[PDB]
RNA sequence: AGGGAAACAACCCAGACCGCCAGCUAAGGUCCCAAAGUUGUGGUUAAGUGGUAAACGAUGUGGGAAGGCUUAGACAGCUA
RNA sequence: GAUGUCGGCUCAUCACAUCCUGGGGCUGAAGCCGGUCCCAAGGGUAUGGCUGUUCGCCAUUUAAAGUGGUACGCGAGCUGG
RNA sequence: CGCUGAAAGCAUCUAAGCGGGAAACUUGCCUCAAGAUGAGAUCUCACUGGGAACUUGAUUCCCCUGAAGGGCCGUCGAAG
């Protein structure tokens, strides 16, 4: 029979990502996979086997085109006529970190595995983070 | 579940599931994906002595 | 101005000019030739 | 900053000129300041306030404590004031002091409950007839949404319920005056809450 | 042709303080000019000075004609006073310059202080004329129309903050 | 029945006797949800075209073969 | 082997192809006023006589008395004209 | 509504750049708001005893201890 992962036994990791120009897009396709755990041989659907993700920059991230004018970001609050919405230029400035956690939460499955693997995600919009007990590994150089 | 453990254990190594698929065809090596995944987990140096003759057979 | 959706010149004088996607019109002698859209 | 008091009924008071300026008495007892929560340890900045006359049975040991640090020996309730940059000390006394004829003041508190209000008094709604043949509703709310493709009632709906004791605050109310004997507030106009509650008196900063 | 192929000749007094990425021209009558060019140009040191691009694309054939006379300007600017003469029509209508504060009279209720920017000193030889004395021909052309967005002309009188330009609309009725 | 077109008895591929934790393909795909190319070479397109739409309008931009004048001085501008 | 049809009252929610308020271009716009056309849905947007009437005509205002969708909204909320 | 400015020796509010700009947008005024499972932050208070089996973040059980405080109950409230 086939060998699956056990999160009793199983192996984790701790990466930091530099965003300091990148593509965000083709950034969250990495953080998402890395974190999905698609990078390792013993890969499974039904656990959760990945490594944590530390990203040092949130504001320096970096859209091709048109798109910083643009790319509004609807919600709703419920209530009717509760439509709101705010584009990249103006959201990068207030909450530069909910702006790229809201590309991988949209890569991920949908399913309560994929709110397990957003909480290995942690983003900060400085320059330094505070896991340096963890010591976390530079990668994507 | 097989062709995505195969193709994670591979891209450690240097090359892509499409790709060592190809450099395994180019002989004639004929493991099937039930006992490459096994191997990519468990028997990591064989999967890596199946991986370089992949890439040795030049596809 | 004047909103059409086939902006063309009136006289000597009007030249189009496409300002930020928008092909404008702007006459320097005749300000009722000036025409936004189109 | 702001001053706790205590409602205690309106009154009337007439001018030289005659015209009438409807009042209402604030009692204040005089304030111990009990923290300055500094930026650095805290992030904003503020400061406690509270009044006196709570017997010692009734505070925890904690809370006698937390009054230790500061000698105030501090009394009922404790409130906490936002302020852009004044310092104060552990142990300090917040009279009203810093009022001043006019000076248009915000003053909060927790209104009178209404038990269970319906939604001609909570909202202001109209109400069917009472003789036209109608039937026993004659003041039950109508419809509430439309047919077929709402699909449910909009969130935010007016309804019946809890006309309640929520805080509310007026605004802009000009102080007529101040008493540094008896400790007292003259506002012109009304204040949210009973007499014998508990009131808080801000500067307008709507102006 | 294109103004890129002709060259600056720069007067005099001029100093090239070239770091490559930033230009700097420094002269008497004002000075301390600078602006930072686009990256894909080529800029030689000489007695004059002569732009070119490196990829020949729509977007750096129009950025060298830009910069070349973003720097003839500079030049000038260090070599020659801009100016811009307003002049006012209308009864009743005055300028009073008090140093860097600069009153109109332009019929309103309450007068109007407009604040000059540093660097631009008006002068106003009469009640219905301004000289706007300057080193940047920018500075001096947003100054001159914010000046001017107060009161513009009106075709039927003529009434209004008016410059050189004598293509003023006119019509009576 | 199955796979694809996001879900979509009639559209495309293909007709399930049963079992396998075996391999190769069709339609349709190979950045992440999602299995498989951030594969190789020559170009175009900056508007999110792709990811709805006509009359008609526009010195948008890439390519093709013909033309009219021109160091005897053209096309622009500056002075009569 | 049942989806209660027109008006009225109560309660509202949504689109802008906007009636008022807000910012502008042109005008055969002297001024006061106007006509036309862009941007703008934040808030407002009447009481009566007649008629079952929605609509419509009237008298009197108001800055204005908007056009539509919502089973031509709303009868397990009311009337049955 | 513009200023500099070429492409296209002039002109040109734009291609780069620099401005003004309305009840709309985001602050500013008021209320709820860490079930914000990302569950945040400052002050203060309370607990300092042993034994056995089995395995070792060591687990379970016996006795002694029950503090800070909370609840029960009662007298009530311009709270319900
Ligand atoms: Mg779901
Ligand atoms: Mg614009
Ligand atoms: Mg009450
Ligand atoms: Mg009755
Ligand atoms: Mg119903
Ligand atoms: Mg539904
Ligand atoms: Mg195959
Ligand atoms: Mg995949
Ligand atoms: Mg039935
Ligand atoms: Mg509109
Ligand atoms: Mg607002
Ligand atoms: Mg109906
Ligand atoms: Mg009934
Ligand atoms: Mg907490
Ligand atoms: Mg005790």
């Amino acid at each position: 029979k086939t060998y699956t992962a056990k999160p009793e036994t199983v192996q984790r990791d701790w990466f930091v990502v530099d965003a300091a120009g990148q593509t965000l897009g083709r950034l969250a396709t990495e953080i998402a996979r890395r974190l999905r755990g698609k990078h390792k041989p013993e890969y499974t659907p039904h656990v959760d086997t990945g490594d944590y993700i530390v990203v040092i920059n949130a504001e320096q991230v970096r859209v091709t085109g048109a798109k910083t004018t643009d790319k509004m970001y609807y919600h709703h609050s419920g209530f009717p006529g509760g439509i709101k919405s705010i584009n990249f230029e103006k959201l990068i400035a207030k909450a530069p970190e909910r702006v790229i956690e809201t590309a991988v939460k949209g890569m991920l499955p949908k399913n309560p595995l994929g709110r397990d693997m957003y909480r290995k995600l942690k983003v900060y919009k400085g320059a330094s983070h505070p896991h340096t007990a963890q010591q976390p590994q530079e990668l994507k150089i | 579940l097989w062709i995505a453990r195969i193709n994670a254990g591979a891209r450690q190594n240097g090359l892509s599931y499409s790709r060592l698929i190809a450099g395994l065809k180019k002989a004639a090596i004929e493991i099937d994906r039930k006992v490459l995944a096994d191997l990519a987990v468990n028997e990591k140096a064989a999967f890596t002595a199946i991986v370089e003759k992949a890439k040795a057979s030049l596809a | 101005m004047k909103v059409r959706a086939s902006v063309k010149k009136l006289c000597r004088n009007c030249k189009i000019i496409r300002r930020d996607g928008i092909v404008r019109v702007i006459c320097s002698a005749e300000p009722r030739h000036k025409q936004r859209q189109g | 900053i702001g001053v706790v008091g205590r409602k205690c009924g309106m009154t009337r008071i007439f001018t030289e000129e005659g015209v009438s300026i409807p009042v209402t008495v604030i009692e204040v007892e005089p304030n111990r300041v009990t923290q300055f929560k500094t930026e650095e340890t805290d992030g904003y900045r503020a400061v406690q306030v509270t009044a006196g006359e709570r017997r010692a049975s009734r505070v925890t040991k904690a809370q006698a404590g937390h009054f230790a640090k500061a000698n105030v020996a501090a009394g009922r309730g404790v409130w906490e004031f936002r302020l852009g940059e004044e310092q104060y000390a552990a142990g300090d006394q917040i009279t009203v002091d810093l009022f001043q004829a006019g000076q248009m003041v915000d003053v909060t508190g927790e209104s009178k409950g209404k038990g269970f209000a319906g939604t001609i008094k909570r909202w202001n709604f109209r109400g069917q007839d009472n003789t036209h043949g109608n039937s026993v509703s004659h003041r039950v709310p109508g419809s509430i949404g439309q047919c077929q493709t709402p699909g449910r009632v909009f969130k935010g709906k007016k309804m019946s319920g809890h006309l309640g004791a929520e805080r509310v605050t007026v605004q802009s109310l000009e102080i007529v005056r101040v008493d540094a004997e008896r400790n007292l507030l003259l506002v012109k106009g009304a204040v949210p809450g009973a007499t014998g509650g508990d009131v808080i008196v801000r500067p307008a900063a709507k102006a | 042709s294109r103004v890129a192929k002709n060259p600056v000749k720069l007067p005099a007094g001029v100093e090239i303080k070239l770091a490559g990425q930033q230009l700097s021209i420094k002269g008497a009558k004002g000075a301390l000019e600078l602006k930072v060019h686009p990256s894909v140009e080529v800029i030689q040191d000489s007695g004059e000075l002569r732009f070119a691009a490196r990829n020949g694309d729509q977007q750096t054939r129009a950025m060298a004609g830009t910069t070349r006379a973003l720097v003839n300007n500079m030049v000038v600017g260090v070599s020659q006073g801009f100016e811009r003469k307003l002049q006012l029509v209308g009864v009743g209508y005055k300028a009073q310059a008090k140093g860097q504060v600069l009153s109109l009279s332009l019929g309103f209720s309450h007068p109007v202080d407009y604040e000059l920017p540093a660097g631009i000193v008006a002068e106003t030889p009469s009640q219905t004329d301004i000289l706007i004395k300057g080193i940047d021909k920018q500075l001096v052309g947003q100054v001159a129309a914010e000046i001017r967005d107060f009161r513009p002309p009106e075709p039927y009188k003529g009434k209004g903050v008016r410059y050189a330009d004598e293509v003023v609309r006119r019509k009576e009725a």
